[PDB]
Order: structure tokens, then C-alpha cells, then sequence
């Protein structure tokens, strides 16, 4: 019963196609609640979950001011980074940043996060002590020096221990009926014959929240990790998630195989066989 | 500058039975950079209205998006998803596996 | 709630 808030900043340049676009989205656990897009007609930080809508004008104005400013800062940053790698004016490049806090069941800060990537590659990350940086290369050492002089680490600690957890706690209470409700998955096993030799047993999990889940197949009580096929957990569009695990069994041996389902919304962990 | 090609899954919000309102989903994930072309197709023709989720990304920095539209399956209707991205020589089509 | 804008990279 622990929770997290994360913010995801994406800045993409597109030379010849206007100034770099800046996108920000806010998540509580696996629930998006705000977005900002500098490409929109009227750029504003916008609600994306009902429980944030009740917030008032000073809220939305602060979140829009900071995001509009970041739109400019992140453009300066994309330019600086192009410099640090001696990159041409012509290529497209991506700066990404994700940050936020983790709190336990009592609301106490478990740890903070701030990580940056450039063109998909780890660039700079705030260390778990919330007061020092890990730079991935000599380009990021420059950013480290700038942030050292700007005392950014202090600012992150104050935010990560302060507003982040306080507002997370405020969000968790205002959306308690969804953010603090775990919906267990609905499950079933299917059977798709392949040849006369073998068939596929597919274990399904549907409608669960949050997305964290464990689907495993056993043959005679022994886990089958090399032999199991897992889809990536996928969103259903209605806040819930879907997943499935498949295993190819010798035909006739289907009952030596069990599927086990671990999920927070489940009273007790599930064991399912194929029921023909 | 390394690029990652999209994973693609096509599927319905709820289990599908012909004649009932439902949602067709095309979930594209694991890609980088973020520019992506995605269309939902009904026997080959681009469904006009399609929404999609706000852009976000995973722990490994790869991006993901859900493309969805309300629909009503029938037996003879075929659906698919067409995905173009820089890592892709030619657009990838992925059929909706009504079995799955 | 987002952090206050910070120094460029």
C-alpha cells in the first residue's frame, strides 16, 4: 500500500519545423492526472483525472507558469546539449526527464527521483541522497557543474521531501476511491491446439489496477520462465490493465500445468488450470 | 543516437462479441524517438476519428501510446493497426486477432 | 504539483 508521484518531461527538437516541443504529464501510480503541451492552441496545464479538477485557479496558474517557463528553459537546454556533443543544427534530438517521490503506507518519504536522458541514453541523475549527481559523460559533467553552482540538489531535496509528498498525500485523499482501490484481475485459461503434438495454454488477466502483476506458469510446480511468453502489460483505456502468459504444452499433459496470479487486488493468490 | 522499434498490440477494451459496443485499441510501446504514425484500419480503410493518449515513456526511456476508437465488431469486419516509424522500412500492419 | 523551474542543462 505505497504510492508514487512522477512527472515526465519530453522536449523534442525539429529543425525547420518550428521550435522544440515540450510535453509534461503527471502520474499518481498508474493514473495520469495532468498534461501540458506547448504545441496546443492555448498551452495550459490541463486536468486528466476527475479528482484533480477541484483544484483552484492558483493551482492551475502555477502549474501553467512553470510549464511555460520550462518550455523556454528546455529549449535553451536542447541547444546547450547540441553544443556539448558537437551536433549539427539539422538533426532532431530528445531530452527526457522523470522525477517524483515514493511514500509508504504512512506517507513518509521512501525516496526521491530525478533522472534525465538525451536521445534515449542516461545523461544525469540525482543520487538517492538527494544532494549529489551522477553524470554519465563529460557533457553531463558540465550540467553537473552548472547545477552545483545553481544549488539544484538542495532545491530537489526541499521539493522531494516537501511539496512532492505533501501534494501526493493531498492527491491520494482527494482521489481515494480510485487511487487507493486495487481492482483484482479477472482471469481464465484458454487452449489453442497447434498440432497433434502440442497446444498453447494462455493465462489471461483483465481489468486490474494497478498495473503491477505476476503471471507465471508451472509444470509440476516448477516455474517455466524460459518457456513462457509474456505480453507487455497493456492499458485497456478505462484505467485498467491487461496481460497474458502463454505456454506450449505437449498435448495430453495439460493438467500438469498451473497458472499463478499475484495481484494486490486479490484476496489470496490464484492458481488456475485449464478447465475443458 | 540509437533507435528502438515499436512493439504493437491490437485488442479490444472488453472481450468482443459481434453487435455490442466496444473499443478497439492499438498500443504502441518501446520506441525511440517519439515520432510515430499509427492508424486503425477497417478492412483496409483508415478509421476517421481516432483518439490517442498523451505521450509518456517507460523506465528505460522508451515511449508508449494507446490509440483507441469506439467501435462495434461484426463477424465479417476485419480490423488492423498500421504503424510507421523511423525504424520501419515499410508501414507495419497488425491484424486484430479476434481469437487472440 | 511540478517543481519550480530550474537551471538549464
Amino acid at each position: 500500500g505505497s504510492h508514487s508521484m512522477r512527472y515526465f518531461y519530453t522536449a523534442m527538437s525539429r529543425p525547420g519545423r518550428g521550435e522544440p516541443r515540450f510535453i509534461a504529464v503527471g502520474y499518481v501510480d498508474d493514473t495520469q492526472f495532468v498534461r501540458f503541451d506547448s504545441d496546443a492552441a492555448s498551452p495550459r496545464m490541463a486536468p486528466r483525472a476527475p479528482w484533480i479538477e477541484q483544484e483552484g485557479p492558483e493551482y492551475w496558474d502555477r502549474e501553467t507558469q512553470i510549464s511555460k517557463t520550462n518550455t523556454q528553459t528546455y529549449r535553451e537546454s536542447l541547444r546547450n546539449l547540441r553544443g556539448y556533443y558537437n551536433q549539427s543544427e539539422a538533426g532532431s534530438h530528445t531530452l527526457q526527464r522523470m522525477y517524483g517521490c515514493d511514500v509508504g503506507p504512512d506517507g513518509r518519504l521512501l525516496r526521491g527521483h530525478d533522472q534525465s536522458a538525451y536521445d534515449g541514453k542516461d545523461y544525469i541523475a540525482l543520487n538517492e541522497d538527494l544532494s549529489s549527481w551522477t553524470a554519465a559523460d563529460t557533457a553531463a559533467q558540465i550540467t553537473q557543474r552548472k547545477w552545483e553552482a545553481a544549488r539544484e540538489a538542495e532545491q530537489w531535496r526541499a521539493y522531494l521531501e516537501g511539496l512532492c509528498v505533501e501534494w501526493l498525500r493531498r492527491y491520494l485523499e482527494n482521489g481515494k476511491e480510485t487511487l487507493q482501490r486495487a481492482d483484482p484481475p479477472k482471469t481464465h485459461v484458454t487452449h489453442h491446439p497447434i498440432s497433434d503434438h502440442e497446444a498453447t495454454l494462455r493465462c489471461w488477466a483483465l481489468g486490474f489496477y494497478p498495473a503491477e502483476i505476476t503471471l507465471t506458469w508451472q509444470r509440476d510446480g516448477e516455474d517455466q520462465t524460459q518457456d513462457t511468453e509474456l505480453v507487455e502489460t497493456r492499458p485497456a483505456g478505462d484505467r485498467t490493465f491487461q496481460k497474458w502468459a502463454a505456454v506450449v504444452v505437449p498435448s495430453g499433459e495439460e493438467q500438469r500445468y498451473t497458472c499463478h496470479v499475484q495481484h494486490e487486488g486479490l484476496p489470496k493468490p490464484l492458481t488456475l488450470r485449464w478447465e475443458p | 543516437m540509437i533507435q528502438r522499434t515499436p512493439k504493437i498490440q491490437v485488442y479490444s477494451r472488453h472481450p468482443a462479441e459481434n453487435g455490442k459496443s466496444n473499443f478497439l485499441n492499438c498500443y504502441v510501446s518501446g520506441f525511440h524517438p517519439s515520432d510515430i504514425e499509427v492508424d486503425l484500419l477497417k478492412n483496409g480503410e483508415r478509421i476517421e476519428k481516432v483518439e490517442h493518449s498523451d505521450l509518456s515513456f517507460s523506465k528505460d526511456w522508451s515511449f508508449y501510446l494507446l490509440y483507441y476508437t469506439e467501435f462495434t465488431p461484426t463477424e465479417k469486419d476485419e480490423y488492423a493497426c498500421r504503424v510507421n516509424h523511423v525504424t520501419l522500412s515499410q508501414p507495419k500492419i497488425v491484424k486484430w486477432d479476434r481469437d487472440m | 504539483t511540478v517543481r519550480a523551474s530550474g537551471h538549464s542543462y
